[PDB]
């Protein structure tokens, strides 16, 4: 609608990468690893 | 008795009408004198019929030589003057290492 | 055309016939003498694609799975004597079309009785 | 960025090589068959499952006493349910709609059942044992394999009280002892009785049914972590699955509300209330070429003597109309409630065409529950083997595919040829677009076959028989791969002790019997 | 009016405009230098709708009618066995050195001599031309039984092909050929001896 | 190369490894003139009549 | 066409005409030399 | 020399603010032309082609920006455009390609290509094509940047660019220089055999046309270097 | 080529002690030209047997095609028709091959169009 | 005259709105204006150089005996030369519909389109497409459909037997110009 | 021709060993070998004429091939508009397509107790 | 294309009628028991 409102703005943000799918490691980064190792690092316990 | 049907009868009027539609859609036949509209002689209609079939299906050389070299990827040079001829052929040969 | 294919084809590792979930440990059984009992895998730790520490069914000894691509074979049906139904996208234009004898008469789906229309 | 390094894995030939060499030819695995003479190449391989089993669960996981035999003989039904298909010429269509393939697989389900069942073509896989139909009948009750006119009741009566167990009288005052080919219908029919369904394994469906499905948590804990989280994390899990839960829960409800979209009154809406269905006519008006509907029952007399020629113009109200040429329905009278409070009288089709307000993919869950959903009847072996037809056909799997001399050309298998057309003007031969036709002798031998090969052929429309170049015959293939395209895969029964299997040596397929 | 239903038949964009500028000229002319009656509007909204009934069912009977039964035209196949046949029995036409130029009989020769002879995809139209010239040979080129009904165009065009016909009594009711079997079968048993 | 068996114990390849075609190919060049592209035509004064 | 297998004699076989060119060491000069043959014979049939 | 990277890396030049000046001055030219414009009148500024024009101008700009403007192409523009009602042009489908394509998403690219192919066919120029191989090859798919190369030689129409040849061959550097698992590096580097593929090209491409002297230097080095592996005469 | 490369490329993987050879035969256009192997009557004057002697190859035969000449000076009285007349062509056709020239004076070189008698 | 065309063609034939206002701007009165013009909008290739390379033709000098005749050379050769002129010259093209699969699937071939607010009015308010779970996708096969289920009464069929899945078919298109027109057709109809 | 009989290309590869029995084998080798890379060259090539037959423009060239005659058979300079000369291209490619699908087909039949080469 | 075919290392391309290199050649060194029947 009007020009650089809220709505806008908010679609040239793009797609919202989820906090779930993120991997991050120790330091808060993304991780050097490749994806497979990442994961299973991170699985749940048993 | 019940699979028989009736031979369908079609007056020249109709065949004429469908001419001239056929002249509408495709102008370049009529210039190029593949048919006429003109429906005079009892033989034309099948005439008409039969220069289209012609038209259709008979590729003069240079085309069929440009076609041949698109997907098929047959080399050779293609001659489009009108004093050229492209003749499709075949060579045969040997290599050994 | 097995049943969940793709689950056992192209999504396990050992194409459904290697057991993963198996213990490397010592057997007392006379032809698994040379087993010896493995040490447990190593904690972080980034492996050759090929290869994983073993634990699981998603972490093979050995990686079957390619990492590229995967695409199902061409299909050799045949794409230009098969009519299919008549689409409107198709319909709109058919005054343009050219088709076969057998694509305006076709048996199902006849275009011309549509061109008529 | 992974893909630097390219891994191709290990192939699975490889695999299954190395799988057979380390258990010494892998006995377990093999079906009874490659201990037999001359197994053909797929007696050669591995015991997996196909797709074949899937619709079936009378046979449970455990199949009783003569039940694998009975869903031997259903998918029987479902080759030559698919051989019709491809004679009369319907066949999924890759591209088909709805409503298309609706109309389609009704064609076909009457045909079905005009056709007389082929024993000839049913053949026994390995220590299966061979049944009558009579004696499957009699063990498993009538309504199994039913005669067309057990059939025939089914579909055209009401009543549950009745699944059909021994045989019907008939026209002639006998026992109809005929099997004629299954048919969806039939079958659904069946899955609306609650006897057959405790039959066939589905009782469930019963108390399932208005249901929500139960609501899966992400990341949901076991007990041994959450007895690691701290007061403070345990309240915010606490906080996520009643969260998950809720709206979940609701998400149903809204979406078992069914309410949809109205143009006209840019509203929501819902249907209160439910007529009995109706017949209906169109009713063109003749000065504004306006188009109007009408209940057929309250015009009945003027319409049928419309219908008889006399009077051809239907006047109501000082405007007439002409009926339209066929424009007759069964429609449901419906009341639809607004959001405003409001009401409205809607047709059946009219409020079809409305565009719904909750579309979940899950909407069908409730007929396996927990299971995955499936948008056709999963409870009808007819219906889907015929729904994985029509996936392998979108797929390019299954189709028209322009046929071998290994795929099998056999007296009876549907083809479509090339038709040749004769002119003394040409030279050599005039193909033209492909008919559908029905082999009547192929001979493989080369002998009684020269180059280039021929298909005696008789072509569907006017029933004449022609010999025509193999290279212009096309088969419907089942799978990319073949030799044998044009045939199904068998699974085989499974068996808990593989080790232990006998065969006999001097009549090694059971032919003294 | 008459005019416009037979002249733009195979356009129908350009139909409709035509009688709406007849018409809404027939109304111009109409509303001044008339009188007292509005009869005469009334009259000419008939008349457009006699015309587009008169056009729709021109199209629906002459064509739609003629041409949508497939199978009696087999599939198109038909359609073609003829044409080659018409051209077949009408060469001294056709073709001939008083008929046709060199380059046209050397034309078709040529197509006619390929390995394989495909028969060309065609537009719409052109598809209707053909099929409509081709019923009307195969009228001529049948045995007189066949002229007025048959099951198929190209039925009876070639003399020597072999049917699948066998079967006489298949296609009648069961319940009816029953009867008839039970009944003769006890005549028989209790009529003679041989 | 995973087959420990390979010639020691018995086992022969019976058709020869995809991964030995390939280095065995990528081991000689290719020979230019065997491309075979002719779009011109032929020479019919000159080419016969080439430097000695 | 009579004038083309008059010309070349046991050249053609099969409605095939055949031209197997020998003359010069090299494949290339040969599909030269061929190729000319075969426009010259040509040019000759086509007197008629 | 390489065309993608240069794409990425012009996003380093102050792709945030290029982009959020763009996105302003598009928004000032609309209002400019609803200006002008002043039947049609509740479509007049959509419908012109200045606006196609202008959008596509928009587009062909984020480009340069960052990744997230570039991913906000094929999604939010394109939407807003369908929404405002503006009609596109065969650039505006291959600006949409090219951004897919950056981003690596083959599926979506190769069916805006599909859907162009069966209703618009006559209007494909070879930035389409172009758009699909600089794709495939950031995907590393390397099979299907052999495809849609080997179709383009098929169809000699459009013709193909020297950018086009340079995208090819460019990936065909790439496939040859990636290793493979250890289980095939016993004896040697497996796709180096990829490279004695160049001698075949370097040949289509003068049937076809591609003056071979357009190649950058540095893919030139690098096909050199593959000729003289794999190329020899008859004479040697 | 591609298929063709592979091909070639077998004899590298072959068999112990085996080799061998490949066959080709390909598609090829070839391309007949009316310019330089013209139809035209046979010659006035015949020629005999005595043409064909031994060494009549070496001695009284030049290689096909002959030379004919592309290129003519345009005599003083002459005009474009005349010369056109001269060379056997359509006047349109001389002016074609010639199209840098407008008009053209004695002792001027043209240039003659391939399809001329 | 080419922007005059393409808005004839996209409605297959009046004027569509495409032609209303286009991408060149009208040239000032004055020399000086002329070249600031040509700078502008042809300005990538040097359009100087070119009106001089176009003026000879086989010997024969253009501009002074045939004036029309170069002018329409040097003007087609800019046009060609130029990758701006190549894109203000485009011809408009139907606008591609985004899907998604089919929520009761039957064919993998038939998605549900989108529609732009144009071609539907009404209906409920929505987001925009990717926002909404759409996508490219697209083959020779695709078909595209408006999807919706038969409403259930309370019998059998609607507890135990699966939902009936009505179809209703679309185009994958949308003709923004062809809309344009054929409403301003109405416009002037009403009027 | 259609079916096994036709064909743009034939290689013909003569191997030879010294004993029988090592030909034979070589000949099976190299044969799945050509199996395996002939289907996958024939089925690239068949994706591309799938597209080729979805659409495309026609060169400007191509039509210009069709157009260069003096006279076509009805004795005249005759037009191809596009869409002729667009449908000779379609229907040569329909052809390919029927060949490309034979060779596949045929590639497929070979399996381990089935071979017959 | 690609030095190794897709058909040998995907899955997808996953050839569902070979069998494995043992199962046959076992298969058929078989020699049946000749006397199957009484009298032969």
């Amino acid at each position: 609608d009007t020009q650089n409102d809220k709505k806008q703005l908010a679609r040239r943000l793009g797609r919202y990468m989820l906090f779930a799918n993120r991997s991050l490691d120790d330091t808060g980064f993304p991780t050097d690893a490749r994806a497979d190792d990442y994961t299973r690092w991170m699985a749940p316990p048993s | 008795n019940m699979n028989v049907v009736q031979r369908p009868c079609i007056e020249d009027g109709l065949l004429s009408l469908v001419l001239e539609a056929v002249t509408k859609r495709h102008p370049n036949w009529v210039k190029a004198g593949v048919i006429q509209t003109t429906l005079k002689d009892p033989f034309d209609a099948l005439r008409w019929m039969m220069h289209i079939f012609i038209r259709l299906s008979y590729v003069p050389h240079a085309g069929a030589a440009t076609i041949a070299r698109l997907s098929r990827r047959r080399i050779g040079p293609i001659g489009l003057e009108p004093h050229q001829f492209n003749v499709p052929a075949e060579l045969g040969f040997v290599e050994q290492y | 055309q097995l049943q969940a294919q793709d689950r056992i084809i192209c999504g396990t590792h050992g194409a459904g016939i290697v057991a993963h979930q198996t213990a490397v440990n010592s057997s007392d059984n006379p032809m698994l003498s040379s087993v010896t009992t493995a040490a447990p895998a190593a904690d972080l730790s980034r492996t050759k694609p090929h290869e994983g520490t073993g634990t699981s069914e998603r972490d093979p000894y050995i990686r079957t799975l390619h990492n590229q691509r995967s695409a199902a074979p061409e299909s050799s049906v045949s794409q230009s004597h098969t009519v299919n139904a008549p689409t409107v996208d198709e319909c709109e234009m058919l005054a343009e079309r050219w088709g076969t004898m057998n694509y305006w008469h076709n048996d199902t789906f006849p275009r011309l009785v549509v061109f008529l229309k | 960025t992974e893909r630097n390094t390219i891994h191709y894995g290990v192939p699975i030939q490889q695999i299954v090589d190395e799988f057979v060499f380390r258990h010494r030819n892998a006995r377990g695995e093999r079906p009874l068959d490659y201990f037999k003479p001359f197994p053909n190449f797929r007696a050669l391989r591995l015991n997996r499952m196909y797709r074949d089993v899937e619709g079936f669960s009378l046979m449970k996981q455990r199949p009783e006493f003569l039940e694998w035999e009975l869903f031997t003989r259903y998918r029987q039904h479902h080759q030559q349910r698919r051989r019709l298909a491809l004679l009369h010429g319907l066949e999924p269509v890759a591209n088909e709609t709805a409503q298309e393939r609706d109309t389609r697989r009704h064609r076909l389900d009457e045909i079905c059942e005009r056709t007389p069942f082929d024993e000839r073509e049913m053949r026994v896989n390995d220590d299966e044992m061979r049944v009558s139909v009579e004696t499957l009948r009699s063990w498993f009750g009538v309504y199994m394999l039913p005669s067309p006119t057990v059939v025939n009741a089914v579909l055209g009566g009401s009543a549950s009280v009745n699944l059909h167990l021994y045989h019907l009288a008939d026209e002639m005052g006998t026992a109809d002892t005929r099997e004629h080919v299954l048919s969806s219908r039939y079958l659904n029919r069946l899955l609306l009785l609650e006897s057959y369904q405790n039959r066939v394994g589905r009782g469930f469906m019963n108390h399932v049914v208005g249901r929500a499905p139960e609501p899966v948590v992400p990341h949901e804990q076991p007990q041994e972590v959450l007895r690691h989280f701290s007061a403070e994390e345990r309240a915010m899990y606490e906080q996520h699955v009643k969260e998950q839960t809720s709206r979940q829960l609701g998400e149903w409800e809204r979406a078992m509300k069914r309410r949809r979209w109205l143009t006209d009154h840019q509203q929501y809406g819902h249907v209160v209330s439910h007529g009995l269905e109706t017949s209906v006519v169109d009713l063109s008006h003749t000065e504004t070429g306006a188009v109007l509907t009408v209940s057929t029952k309250a015009y009945e007399q003027e319409i049928e003597a419309v219908r008889m020629k006399t009077n051809a113009t239907i006047k109501v109200d000082g405007m007439v109309y002409n009926l339209l040429p066929n424009s007759e329905r069964r429609v449901v009278p419906l009341t639809v409630q607004l959001d405003s409070g409001e009401k409205i009288d809607m047709t059946s089709e009219d409020f079809d065409r409305c565009e719904l307000e909750a579309f979940p993919r899950n909407l069908n869950h409730a007929l396996n529950y927990g299971i995955a959903n499936y948008a056709y009847n999963r409870g009808n072996y007819v219906e889907t083997q015929d729904s994985i037809w029509e996936e392998q056909t979108a797929s390019g799997q299954e189709g028209w595919s322009p046929a071998t001399h290994a795929d099998g050309l056999r007296e009876g298998l549907p083809v479509r040829a090339r038709r040749p057309i004769f002119s003394s003007s040409a030279e050599q031969r005039i193909a033209g677009g492909p008919q559908r036709a029905v082999i009547i002798q192929y001979h493989h031998q080369p002998f009684f076959n020269p180059e280039p090969r021929l298909v005696k052929v008789a072509f569907q429309c006017d029933g004449t028989i022609m010999e025509v170049p193999i290279s212009d015959v096309m088969i419907w293939q089942r799978r990319y791969h073949g030799p044998e395209r044009t045939v199904g895969d068998e699974s085989r029964r499974y068996n808990p002790a593989a080790m232990r299997r006998y065969v006999d040596v001097t009549d090694p397929f059971n032919e003294k019997t | 009016a008459e005019a416009a239903v037979t002249k733009f038949l195979f356009q129908r964009g350009s139909f409709e405009s035509m009688l709406h500028r007849i018409i809404t000229d027939a109304l111009e002319k109409m509303s001044t230098l008339a009188l007292g009656g509005q009869e005469g509007n009334l009259a000419l909204e008939a008349l457009k709708r006699q015309t587009l009934f008169k056009r729709n069912d021109y199209i629906q009977k002459r064509l739609i009618d003629v041409v949508s039964n497939s199978a009696y035209l087999g599939y198109g196949d038909s359609v073609w066995q003829v044409f080659f046949a018409a051209v077949e029995a009408n060469e001294e036409n056709l073709l001939s050195d008083r008929a046709t130029t060199d380059a046209i009989r050397a034309a078709w020769e040529g197509v006619m001599r390929e390995d394989v002879v495909r028969l060309p995809d065609v537009t719409g139209v052109v598809a209707l031309y053909l099929t409509l010239v081709c019923i009307r040979e195969s009228g001529r080129l049948v045995p007189e039984e066949l002229k007025e009904l048959s099951s198929g165009l190209e039925d009876g065009v070639r003399p020597g092909v072999r049917k699948l016909q066998q079967y006489p009594l298949i296609f009648l009711h069961p319940t009816v050929k029953r009867r008839f079997v039970v009944k003769a079968v006890a005549e028989i048993l209790h009529n003679s001896s041989s | 190369s995973h087959r420990r068996d390979y010639i020691r114990m018995g086992y022969i390849p019976r058709y020869t490894p995809w991964e030995w075609i390939a280095i065995q190919e990528a081991d000689q060049p290719l020979i230019a003139e065997q491309i075979r592209q002719d779009n011109i035509g032929t020479s019919y004064f000159f080419s016969l009549n080439r430097y000695w | 066409e009579r004038r083309l297998r008059i010309l070349a004699q046991h050249r053609v076989g099969m409605g095939v005409l055949k031209l197997d060119a020998d003359k010069y060491e090299d494949q290339a000069d040969n599909v030269t030399f061929g190729t000319t043959k075969l426009s010259e014979l040509l040019a000759d049939a086509r007197k008629a | 020399c390489d065309p993608a990277l240069t794409y990425k890396l012009l996003g380093d030049e102050n792709g945030e603010e290029r982009a959020q000046e763009a996105y302003r001055w598009f928004d000032l030219a609309l209002t400019s032309l609803a200006v002008d414009c002043g039947h049609f009148v509740p479509y007049l500024p959509q419908g012109t082609a200045a606006a196609s024009h202008i959008t596509n101008a928009l587009m062909r700009t984020l480009l340069t920006c960052g990744y997230t403007h570039v991913a906000a192409i094929p999604d939010s523009v394109y939407d807003r455009m369908g929404s405002m009602g503006i009609s596109p042009t065969i650039s505006t489908y291959e600006l949409v390609m090219l951004a897919l394509s950056l981003q690596g998403n083959m599926v979506e690219a190769e069916s805006i290509l599909s859907f162009l192919r069966s209703h618009h066919s006559e209007h494909i120029t070879v930035e389409s094509f172009n758009a699909l191989l600089l794709g495939h090859r950031e995907a590393r798919q390397f099979d299907c940047c052999d495809a849609i190369w080997q179709e383009l030689v098929d169809r000699r129409w459009p013709r193909a660019s020297p950018l086009t040849a340079e995208l090819y061959l460019r990936s065909i550097m790439d496939h040859a220089n990636t290793p493979t698992s250890e289980p095939l590096q016993s004896f040697a580097n497996i796709n180096v055999v990829e490279k004695k593929k160049v001698p075949l090209v370097l040949a289509q491409m003068d049937e076809l046309g591609v003056p071979r002297t357009h190649l950058s230097r540095v893919l030139m080095d690098e096909v050199e270097d593959s000729l003289r592996k794999f190329q020899t005469y008859r004479s040697r | 080529t591609e298929f063709e490369k592979r091909m070639y490329d077998i004899r590298h993987w072959l068999h112990r002690q085996t080799s061998c050879e490949f066959h080709t035969i390909y598609r090829r256009n070839v391309i007949h030209d009316s310019a330089v192997f013209p139809t035209e009557h046979d010659p006035a004057t015949p020629t005999t047997h005595e043409h064909h002697r031994m060494f009549s190859f070496a001695l009284d035969w030049q290689s096909a095609p002959v030379n004919r000449l592309s290129t003519d000076t345009v005599h003083e009285g002459e005009s474009w028709d005349a010369v056109a007349q001269r060379l056997g062509c359509s006047v349109g056709e001389l002016k074609d091959a010639n199209a840098e020239r407008e008009t053209i004076e004695a002792g001027v070189v043209i240039n003659v169009p391939v399809t001329a008698t | 005259q080419t922007l005059q065309n393409n808005a004839v063609e996209a409605v297959g034939a009046g004027s569509a709105p495409w032609s209303i206002l286009g991408p060149l701007t009208a040239i000032g009165p004055t020399a000086e204006d002329t070249m600031v013009w040509l700078q502008q909008h042809y300005g990538d290739v040097d359009v100087m150089s070119i009106m001089r390379w176009a003026r000879f033709r086989k010997g024969k000098d253009l501009m002074a005996k045939d004036r029309p005749q170069y002018l329409a050379r040097a003007a087609a050769w800019i046009e060609l030369l130029s990758k701006r002129n190549r894109e203000m010259e485009e011809v408009p093209l139907t606008y591609m519909r985004k899907s998604k699969p089919l929520v009761l699937d039957t064919n993998s071939n038939v998605r549900v389109a989108w529609q732009t607010p144009l071609m539907r009015s009404g209906g409920p308010p929505r987001l925009l497409a990717r926002e909404e779970g759409y996508v490219f996708h697209h083959s020779n096969s695709s078909r595209f459909v408006e999807e919706t289920y038969r409403h259930p009464g309370e019998s059998l069929q609607s507890r135990y037997l699966a939902l009936q899945p009505l179809h209703t078919e679309v185009s994958a298109k949308e003709d923004f110009q062809r809309l344009y027109y054929q409403a301003q057709k109405h416009h002037k109809q009403q009027e | 021709e259609d079916g096994i009989r036709g064909s743009e290309v034939t290689y013909k590869i003569v191997l030879e060993g010294f004993w029988d029995h090592h030909v034979m084998k070589l000949a099976e080798d190299v044969c799945m070998f050509l199996k395996d890379v002939g289907r996958q060259i024939v089925e690239e090539k068949l994706v591309a004429v799938r597209r080729l037959l979805q659409g495309g423009a026609v060169d400007p060239e191509l039509l210009a091939a069709f157009n260069c005659a003096r006279a076509g058979p009805f004795g005249g300079l005759d037009e191809y508009d596009k869409e002729e000369v667009a449908n000779f291209l379609r229907s040569d490619l329909r052809r390919l397509e029927e060949q490309c699908l034979s060779v596949i087909n045929r590639c497929n039949v070979p399996v381990p107790g089935a071979t017959n080469i | 294309s690609a030095n190794i075919p897709r058909s040998v290392w995907d899955p997808a391309q996953h050839n569902p009628n070979w069998s494995d290199s043992y199962g046959h050649d076992i298969t058929n060194r078989r020699a049946w028991p000749a006397r199957k029947w009484t009298v032969g």
